[PDB]
DNA sequence: TTTGCCCGGA
DNA sequence: TCCGAGCGAA
DNA sequence: TTTTTT
């Protein structure tokens, strides 16, 4: 679409522009795709995993994979409650995010996916006999968000119907993927681009958009502030250009998102005042962040690594902080009410300082 | 042939094709003559041959034509609540066994019972498992149950008591190299000496993973189109193993002990996407088999690695857990 | 096949099955050369149904050796519904069978519909439960018994039957009050079907659960008269006569609190 | 007791049993001012005991004491009182009684404790333990209690852990911070905040599946990364250019299948220095009316008909 | 049933048919048999661990009381049946309050696996049990008393089925050997009894597997080697070798020894942990802290193993736990 | 069959009920002089609640018992519909009784009735009290809503003491010609824990088993209450003795790990001699082990570890 | 000492 | 177009 | 959707 992060997204394996060895591996997979195993792409956020999944699908099935439409599918729970799932589809593949339905994601696996596996499909645009002569492809986004029951429901579908269906699962971490599912997948590591690769991409955008640029070093700064997140770097470039009248300067500052600013303020507060009253104000800040769709795990990660950057703390404080972060990150994984665990972490940190 | 991923293409067809589970396969093969198959509980780690074994046994017992009428297979993809157990499963267990044809009777043992396979039974609720208990006993005359699981403690004690236990062992270079080499020869994959054993070492007990790794390596070699052998470095790259140089860098940063340096190095390291579990495994191997560290250090680090691996098993943030582990090692 | 039994019209068998469907779930049919007998017992083990169909109910019948077919009544009724009341219904079974074949065939066309219902391994004896000399034996039209039962069931969960010399008394006592119907024997040579007959050696007084009687009266569709046999120590026998055989309900009375 | 002394004594005269007025107060305390209950007590006791006085009032009061469940604010007040956690207080108000307090209202008690456990001046602090350290211990226990709570309401339905939950969520943290209240007992804020978060996640899902055909991200990445730039393409041009930015804003909205409702929702999401309410309130009504009029004057592409 | 009883699993082929074939529960059997003899049958509760003979005993009692036609004279319900409040109020209450269809006599209701019933159904049972005692008797069977209400427990006469002692298992094994024409060595019998934990089902299942594992069961003799082979379990010698290496050798040698012993027969780690715990329980330790550390750390390792995890790391954890705990011994 | 002794020797008159002397005396007074109040009888299992209400009703109403008593218990439907129709109609119905007598509604096991159903009873109780009186029996009196407690006389029964149980047992023993020794009856009382039902059941069991009621014959078939064993385990001074009790008296007798852990929780809760904060720490450890067992890891090692942690605490 | 969203219906 | 039921479901 | 009391 119109935003630069979308306008210039590559549409084929030939148009990819970072991590050349991974590109070669993907081309090798797409060379003879009839016995392609199920795939699991993993790597840090915003590096190009979905871009590469779409490029691989294009290499296998042609450009038609980018002609997408959305459709609403209905389901009913045992309690008779109605649920809807948005499904993205091309003529050659489906894309689902079962975690959209929360703990009911299992239903999506047990009914929708299974059905796709058991049926043949018609095709009156590529097949001479009206039937599609190819396996069906299903992309499962945010696969590490599936509950253990849904992941279990995948196991035998992947084996029994391998003739008719192939799965591509995408995740930012494999830690929550159960061992049987990883056993069934070809695991593809997708590393972040280097800062030079990011600078080259950003420079290409700067040229195609006629943005005035005092020095190339600016791009490097952006590349460094994005910590390998290419989506973040492209969006930051656009925002900086918009705020500097499409003319970036060496003095032009890096724009941080609102939630990051709030979290940094919270870090300064925790460091300055360790007391019960301060903890109550912190609870208010945490509720504000959570209510506006900042996930608890993101808050914990950002707060931990903001604290560890504070110059005034000593090694003992920092080691205590990282231990507490580990403990309460596990707590967040095992529990429901996030504010409880975030408050516990902040309280222990205040005690340690 | 050319349409199957190798894991499904080379699934054992009969009991003699299961490679390293003789202690259980022998018992099962004897029932082709004794015809008194007990209720079975297959348990063991992933990709060791449990599902393959039960399928091959049913084929050997009933022949291709009579199998379908003699089997009820229910797995984690199916609804298996207490109502299902009390109605569908019970009703199937109650039925008279399908009549075998004369040809079937000539060519197969045809025991006088049917089989209910509850694959992935460790995902069933305790109450549904309880509902299975008397159904298993009352209809043993015409029905035998086979529960399959990875975590035996998830099966309630009464059901474990009713079942005859078969533990499937981990598959490693010692006991699965023959099968892996057979597959490699069938597919015409050229490898250096050591590569197949290295695959099985990396797989860490899982033959499905080893076969998939072999297929990925052969795809790479065919794409390269140079006729060279697959190397161990290539296999390790495909398997997401951290290069030895990177691991040495980590070890030296830990040796230095500077918190900020470790933090910055870990932040850079995470950008490569290395799986934290593989990193922890490699650190365990490096430290526990190192003559330069003494007994107290190794005791403490063994507990540290255990704690971090346990926390990672719960689905935690890999960056946080890895940094905590490295800081703690550095302060030993 | 070993067993072949053809009903001229499937409606006969459907009505017979519907005559006792609501009381029991699993039924065991024994087919022999002289016809088909069947037994079933309700879930609470308080009611037993015994059916007899003679060879005269069938257009054609053949059973080379005795055979036992256990089945669930809901599945059987579901299948019976899939066929038409007008088609000819042939029950077919083979030696040591795993299923019973229901063959719906209409002579007008060449359309055959064959259903196979898998059988259960129901191993249970029938015991031919029938006491020799019942204390009291009575008979009356089915509609009147149905009416008495339906009226008295609105008052109490239990109904008492008292037989004494030349009098039959139904009684029900409940929360809003009580009801009592007394009938006497009577022969009407103009309309024998309305007759009420009573023979009795020992007077009897027994209590029964109302819901079971409400199920039992559903047999009235199969016969104009119902016979009732009662004894101090035995289950009560409610018999509805068919053109060829019979439908019997053996209902145990309540314990005298 | 004074408002009913005459009545009770008149009853004693009429029914011919000896009531000492001095014990009536205790009777009144026994039944918590329930006049029906005090009359019932006198009726029942006088059947065989024709004198109610100081020699029997104690055991009568014990036998007939009102054991009434408390309501949530009261449960929170009593659970956080420091008296019941001292040696003598614990002897008088037992651990079983505290767990019973949890069971008086087991859907609000954990929430009430978690709401109010920071709002005390504690009297139970151990020697050398500051208020903050006690609060941290309580917070740790509350987190563990949440884990237990998750297990109780799973598919396992492990109601047998309910007593454990009572200890982990309510009794133990309260025992750590019990004392006097430094203000009023407050209703839990978690319920309303959870409702608000649910609303905003619904809105985020809607915006995500409108923009799905154009972006490459999950919904979380939409909130963290995309929306800040959408704000500069959708709102800031209004500030810098009045009604001249209408067409450009409409062009972007069309590119991403966005409605006016999506515009409002998006602007609601921002926090901290990027809050928009006051900025938009300041925009002249002319610009808003022109925006709405131009938008309603044309057709707009749709991503999902009849969601 | 189908074909002969020789087609049945041994756990079902050897199910006791009469009270004289129930072993190792003599006090219970004597008491209940004389209850029947004198006509004094109270409401019974059979409480005990798996495979100790509860269902066998109650069914044998019904067979003795009612003869061969018992199955149509009792109401048997278990966890495979719905037993909600509605079932209690209709099916159970109707059977309790009504005479027998087939033969005159009192009614018997058997609630097997009663720990599977809800609180509401159990409470509904209270006055059904009390009101119809004159003509009906209830028998409740359970593995877990805590899911039974206090009111239900009060109304039943309790009988605890013990884990089967050594002598009873030995006699049952002798019967099985005679019937199967099997031979069993003394050490093999000791190993079998040790691994069964007093559960007869385990004994019979293992014995059937052992017979299947012989080449010629007529001449071949079941030795302890066969038992360990079919069970995939460690030999005691392996356990002692591992423990000695852990307690006396350096880390490299102990790691090597654990890995080599495990690789020898593909032993599981949890089995080694169980065996070593059993061995260490008999140690005399100077310091209670040694026992504390051992127990807590090994329990943590067992729990982590139950969820999967990294096997190598868990083995190293075991080695380190034992070494560190024994450091306290000084 | 012959009646079990528990039912054979159920009291039929109030003077045969032992224990709770003052309350039973009040009930006899009421039965003699009529004017029965609404009443709630509460207490522990098997101490004479149902017996007392039925005896009182029988003595009050004589031959009018059949028409003048409506009994409902947990085996009956008692929803809001029943309260609003059947009970209301029974309260409204005509019935001539002698002066001082009323119709009686017995609601046994009333603690299982829903709050709404209880609310529906308030005005029926108030409006028709000149002809109908209500008797509730329950185990947990706090489950009866306060408005209903307000309209009732509160009768809380206490557990039976060793002397009351001994007296009733001696009556039955003389009636049945049972041979016994003092140690045997003391063992019966010890294992009954104040529940008369259990005392009589175990007396019958011992007599049937071994004829003579002495301590050894009693303990051959009757188990010492495992809560007391668990208490002994929790109070042991050193870890080895506590583990020895766990091993010998609980684990090798066949008690399940879940039973052991839940009993440990219940007993620790009530250990009034251990300071409350220590009990809270112990409860935390017990709950950790309980959660592990519910996951399916209920082994002897887990219970031993629980004991070790409790020992670390109490040190 | 009781929140936020906002049902089904008018 | 207005209103808040009932539930916590982000 | 609800564990225990003395
Ligand atoms: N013992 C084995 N012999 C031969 N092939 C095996 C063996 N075990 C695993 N494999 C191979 O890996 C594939 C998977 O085997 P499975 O029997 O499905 O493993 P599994 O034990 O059922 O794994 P889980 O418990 O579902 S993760 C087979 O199709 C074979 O190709
Ligand atoms: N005391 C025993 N004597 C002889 N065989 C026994 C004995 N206990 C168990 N068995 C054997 O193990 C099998 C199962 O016995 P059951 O009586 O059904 O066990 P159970 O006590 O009911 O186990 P649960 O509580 O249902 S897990 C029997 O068929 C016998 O073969
Ligand atoms: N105080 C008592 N005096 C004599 N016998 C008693 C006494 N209490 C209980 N029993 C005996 O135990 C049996 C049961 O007594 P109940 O009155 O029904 O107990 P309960 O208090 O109603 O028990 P719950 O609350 O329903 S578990 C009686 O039939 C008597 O045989
Ligand atoms: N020029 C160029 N841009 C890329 C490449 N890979 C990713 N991108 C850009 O980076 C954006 C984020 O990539 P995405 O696949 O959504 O990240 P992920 O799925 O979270 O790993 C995309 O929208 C692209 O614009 C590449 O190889 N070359
Ligand atoms: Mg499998
Ligand atoms: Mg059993
Ligand atoms: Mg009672």
């Amino acid at each position: 679409m119109s935003l630069w992060v979308d306008k210039y997204r590559p549409k084929s394996l030939n148009a990819l522009s970072h991590n050349e060895e991974l590109t070669n591996f993907l081309k090798s997979l797409s060379d003879q795709p009839r016995d392609l195993p199920h795939l699991l792409l993993y790597g840090p956020n915003g590096t190009g995993k979905k871009t590469r999944c779409m490029a691989l699908l294009e290499s296998i099935f042609g450009p038609g994979v980018y002609r997408l439409k959305i459709d609403v599918r209905q389901f009913v729970t045992a309690s008779n409650r109605k649920l809807e799932l948005n499904v993205v589809s091309s003529p050659y593949h489906l894309e689902i995010t079962p975690s959209d339905m929360g703990n009911n994601d299992r239903i999506v696996i047990q009914e929708l996916l299974k059905e796709v596996a058991q049926m043949e499909q018609v095709d009156f645009q590529d097949s001479k006999d009206g039937l599609a002569h190819r396996y069906k492809c299903v992309i499962i986004n945010e696969a590490n968000s599936l509950t253990k029951d849904a992941q279990a429901a995948l196991r035998r579908t992947m084996e029994k119907y391998s003739k008719n269906i192939r799965l591509i699962m995408v995740c930012d971490s494999m830690s929550p993927i159960i061992a049987p599912i990883k056993s069934r997948c070809l695991l593809i590591r997708c590393p972040a681009p280097s800062d030079s690769e990011i600078s080259t991409i950003l420079s290409d955008v700067v040229t195609n958009e006629r943005i005035q640029l005092e020095t190339k070093d600016i791009l490097k700064r952006i590349a460094q502030a994005s910590n390998g997140n290419l989506r973040v770097s492209l969006l930051m470039l656009e925002s900086m250009a918009l705020n500097n009248e499409l003319a970036l300067k060496s003095s032009s500052p890096i724009i941080k998102p609102d939630w990051i600013i709030v979290i940094h303020k919270l870090t300064r507060k925790i460091v300055k005042e360790r007391s019960v009253n301060s903890l109550i104000e912190c609870r208010a800040v945490l509720y504000d962040l959570l209510a506006h769709c900042i996930p608890a795990n993101i808050i914990l990660k950002e707060l931990t690594f903001s604290l560890l950057d504070v110059e005034t703390l000593n090694t003992t404080n920092k080691s205590s902080i990282i231990e507490y972060s580990s403990v309460f990150d596990e707590r967040l994984s095992l529990g429901n009410k996030a504010i409880f665990h975030l408050e516990g972490f902040i309280a222990k940190v205040m005690c340690c300082l | 042939l050319a349409q199957q991923p190798w894991v499904e293409k080379y699934r054992p067809k009969n009991l003699d094709e299961v490679t390293a589970q003789d202690h259980a396969v022998t018992v099962l093969k004897k029932t082709l003559k004794s015809a008194n198959l007990p209720h079975m509980l297959f348990y063991g780690p992933p990709g060791t041959g449990k599902t393959s074994t039960i399928l091959a046994l049913t084929k050997e017992l009933y022949g291709p034509d009579l199998m379908k009428s003699r089997i009820l297979e229910l797995n984690a993809s199916d609804e298996r609540g207490i109502s299902i157990v009390r109605e569908k499963v019970k009703n199937f267990a109650r039925l008279t066994v399908s009549k075998p044809s004369k040809h079937d009777l000539e060519n197969y043992p045809c025991p006088p019972y049917k089989i209910i396979i509850l694959d992935e039974a460790d995902s069933m609720t305790a109450d549904a498992q309880s509902a299975l208990r008397r159904t298993m006993e009352t209809y043993s005359g015409v029905t035998r149950f086979c529960l399959i699981c990875n975590y035996v403690t998830r099966i309630i004690d009464p059901l474990a008591s009713r079942c005859s236990k078969f533990r499937f062992k981990a598959l490693d270079a010692s006991n699965a190299i023959d099968r892996l080499r057979f597959i490699s020869e069938q597919e015409n994959v050229k490898c250096d000496d050591g590569v197949l054993e290295r695959i099985l070492d990396i797989s860490a007990g899982d033959l499905r993973r080893g076969i998939t790794l072999l297929q990925s390596a052969s795809k790479g070699a065919q794409y390269l189109g140079d006729g060279k052998n697959i190397t161990s470095t290539q296999v390790e790259e495909l398997a997401g193993v951290v290069p030895h140089d990177i691991l040495i860098e980590i070890v030296e940063k830990v040796k230095s002990g500077d918190f900020d340096e470790i933090k910055k190095y870990v932040n850079t390291f995470m950008k490569s996407g290395w799986s934290a579990a593989s990193v922890v495994n490699q650190l365990h191997e490096y430290y526990i088999t190192n003559d330069n560290f003494d007994t107290n250090f190794k005791n403490q680090i063994s507990w540290l690695l255990f704690t971090t691996d346990s926390r990672l098993n719960n689905g935690t943030n890999e960056h946080i857990q890895l940094l905590n582990l490295l800081v703690k090692i550095s302060q030993l | 096949s070993m067993l072949e039994a053809k009903f001229e019209e499937a409606s006969l068998f459907k009505r017979i099955i519907d005559g006792f469907k609501d009381c029991v779930q699993l039924v065991n049919f024994q087919c022999k050369e002289d016809g088909i007998i069947a037994q079933a017992v309700d879930d609470s083990r308080v009611l037993l149904v015994s059916l007899e169909i003679g060879v005269e109910a069938f257009q054609e019948y053949r059973c080379d050796h005795p055979v036992t077919l256990g089945m669930d009544l809901t599945s059987l009724s579901k299948i019976l519904r899939c066929g038409n009341n007008t088609d000819t219904l042939t029950l077919i079974a083979d030696n040591t069978p795993d299923s019973i074949i229901l063959l719906f065939e209409d002579t007008k066309k060449d359309r055959i519909a064959e259903y196979s219902l898998k059988l259960m391994d129901i191993d249970a004896d029938f015991l031919k439960i029938e006491e020799l000399q019942y204390d009291s034996t009575l008979s009356l039209p089915s509609s009147e018994f149905s009416k008495i039962v339906r009226d008295l069931s609105q008052l109490s969960d239990s109904i008492n039957i008292m037989i004494t010399k030349e009098t039959i008394k139904f009684v029900a006592d409940g929360d809003i009050g009580s009801g009592s119907v007394i009938i006497k024997p009577f022969v009407d040579m103009e309309h024998p079907e309305t007759s009420i007959k009573l023979e009795m050696d020992q007077p009897v007084d027994l209590t029964f659960g109302a819901k079971y009687l409400l199920d039992i009266i559903k047999g009235s569709s199969l016969s104009d008269r119902v016979g009732i046999r009662l004894s101090s120590e035995a289950p009560a026998l409610f018999q509805f006569d068919l053109k060829s055989g019979f439908l019997q309900f053996f209902l145990a009375p309540k314990f005298n609190d | 007791a004074n408002s009913i002394k005459s009545r009770l004594m008149t009853i004693a005269i009429r029914e011919k049993f000896k009531l000492d007025p001095n014990v009536i107060d205790r009777l009144i305390q026994t039944t918590r001012g329930d006049i029906r209950q005090v009359i019932n007590l006198l009726s029942t006791i006088s059947t065989t005991t024709k004198t109610i006085n100081h020699e029997n009032i104690n055991e009568i009061s014990k036998a007939w004491e009102k054991n009434i469940a408390l309501k949530p604010f009261d449960i929170a007040h009593k659970m956080l009182d420091g008296q019941i956690y001292s040696d003598i207080g614990s002897r008088n108000f037992t651990l079983n009684d505290k767990i019973a307090l949890y069971f008086d209202d087991f859907d609000f008690t954990p929430l009430m404790i978690q709401e109010n456990y920071l709002s005390t001046r504690p009297s139970v602090l151990k020697p050398g333990q500051s208020h903050l350290e006690a609060v941290a211990e309580a917070a740790n226990c509350i987190s563990l209690g949440d884990i237990v709570e998750k297990k109780i309401r799973s598919s396992e339905q492990l109601w047998s852990l309910l007593p454990l939950h009572a200890v982990l969520s309510s009794v133990y943290p309260a025992s750590k911070v019990a004392g006097h209240m430094a203000g009023r007992i407050n209703f839990t804020a978690w319920l309303g905040q959870n409702s608000k978060s649910a609303k905003y996640y619904r809105l985020l899902q809607e915006i995500h599946y409108h923009t799905r055909l154009g972006t490459s991200t999950d919904k979380i990445g939409l909130r963290l990364d995309y929306l800040p730039t959408f704000r500069k393409r959708l709102l800031d041009p209004f500030l810098k250019q009045g009604a001249d930015a209408i067409s450009s804003v409409i062009e972007v909205m069309d590119d991403y299948y966005l409605t006016k409702e999506d515009w409002d929702s998006i602007m609601e999401f921002f926090v901290g220095p990027d809050v928009t309410t006051a900025i938009i309130k300041k925009i002249p009504a002319t610009v808003k009316s022109g925006f709405t009029r131009k938008y309603n004057s044309m057709t707009h592409p749709v991503a999902i008909y009849r969601t | 049933e189908k074909r002969s009883k020789e087609n049945l699993p041994w756990v079902e082929k050897y199910r006791p048919e009469t009270l004289d074939e129930v072993y190792g529960q003599n006090e219970v059997i004597t008491t209940v048999r004389k209850f029947v003899d004198e006509g004094k049958l109270p409401h019974l509760l059979f409480y005990g661990p798996p495979g100790t003979g509860k269902t066998s005993t109650i069914v044998a009692l019904a067979r003795e009381i009612y003869g061969k036609n018992y199955s149509n004279m009792v109401l048997e319900l278990n966890a495979s049946d719905d037993r909600g409040i509605d079932v209690v109020r209709n099916q159970i209450k109707d059977f309790a309050s009504t005479r027998q269809i087939f033969s005159k006599g009192f009614k018997l209701i058997i609630l097997d696996e009663a720990d599977a019933m809800t609180n509401a159904a159990q409470n509904a049972l209270r006055r059904v049990i009390e009101r119809y005692t004159k003509n009906t008797r209830f028998c409740v069977l359970a593995n877990y008393a805590h899911k039974l209400t206090p009111a239900l427990l009060s109304r039943c006469t309790r009988f605890r089925f013990q884990p089967l002692p050594q002598e009873a298992i030995e006699r049952r094994i002798a019967n099985v050997l005679v019937h199967e024409k099997l031979k069993l060595s003394p050490n093999a019998e000791k190993a079998l009894i040790e691994l069964s934990n007093g559960d007869m089902r385990r004994v019979l299942n293992v014995l059937q597997s052992c017979k299947a594992t012989l080449d010629n069961p007529d001449e071949d003799e079941i030795s302890d080697d066969v038992i360990y082979e079919c069970c995939g379990a460690p030999r005691p010698s392996d356990l002692k070798a591992v423990l000695k290496s852990i307690l006396e050798d350096d880390w490299g040698t102990a790691h090597y020894t654990l890995n080599k012993v495990r690789s020898a027969k593909g032993l599981a780690l949890i089995d080694l942990i169980e065996g070593i715990v059993k061995i260490l329980e008999d140690y005399e330790l100077q310091n209670e802290e040694t026992r504390v550390h051992l127990l807590t750390k090994l329990a943590d390792i067992e729990y982590s193993i139950s969820k999967g995890g990294n096997d190598q790391i868990q083995g190293s954890a075991v080695i380190g736990a034992i070494k560190a705990s024994f450091e306290n011994e000084t | 069959l012959q009646l079990p002794w528990v039912e054979k020797y159920r009291p039929q008159v109030l003077s045969d009920i032992v224990g709770n002397k003052e309350t039973i005396d009040r009930l006899q007074q009421i039965a003699k002089d009529g004017n029965m109040p609404h009443m709630i009888i509460s207490g522990m299992p098997g101490i004479g609640k149902t017996t007392s209400v039925h005896c009182l009703a029988h003595e009050l109403l004589g031959r009018s018992y059949a028409d003048g008593v409506l009994e409902l218990n947990a085996s009956d439907d008692r929803g809001i519909d029943v309260v609003r129709n059947q009970i209301k109609h029974f309260a409204q119905k005509k019935l001539h009784l002698p002066p001082g007598k009323h119709k009686i509604v017995i609601l046994d096991e009333a603690d299982s009735m829903t709050a709404g159903a209880q609310q529906a009873l308030r005005r029926t109780m108030e409006l028709y009290s000149n002809s109908t009186r209500f008797a509730f029996a329950c185990n947990q009196s706090n489950k009866i809503i306060e408005p209903l407690q307000s309209r009732c006389a509160i009768l809380r029964y206490s557990k039976l003491s060793d002397e009351d149980v001994l007296k009733r047992l001696l009556q039955i023993i003389k009636l049945e010609d049972v041979k016994y020794t003092n140690d045997g009856l003391e063992a019966i009382i010890f294992t009954a824990e104040g529940d008369m039902r259990q005392a009589i059941n175990n007396l019958q069991s011992t007599v049937a088993g071994h004829g003579l009621v002495n301590a050894d014959n009693v303990f051959k078939i009757v188990d010492s209450p495992h809560p007391l064993i668990v208490k002994k385990m929790l109070l042991a001074s050193n870890l080895e003795d506590s583990i020895q009790i766990l091993r010998t008296d609980l684990w090798k007798k066949g008690y399940s790990s879940i039973d052991i852990v839940t009993t440990s929780f219940r007993v620790t809760k009530n250990l009034a001699q251990v300071k409350e904060s220590v009990r809270l720490e112990m409860i935390k450890e017990i709950g950790l082990t309980h959660m592990r067992i519910l996951e399916g890891v209920g082994t002897y090692l887990q219970l031993a570890s629980m004991l070790a942690k409790i020992h670390k605490l109490n040190n």
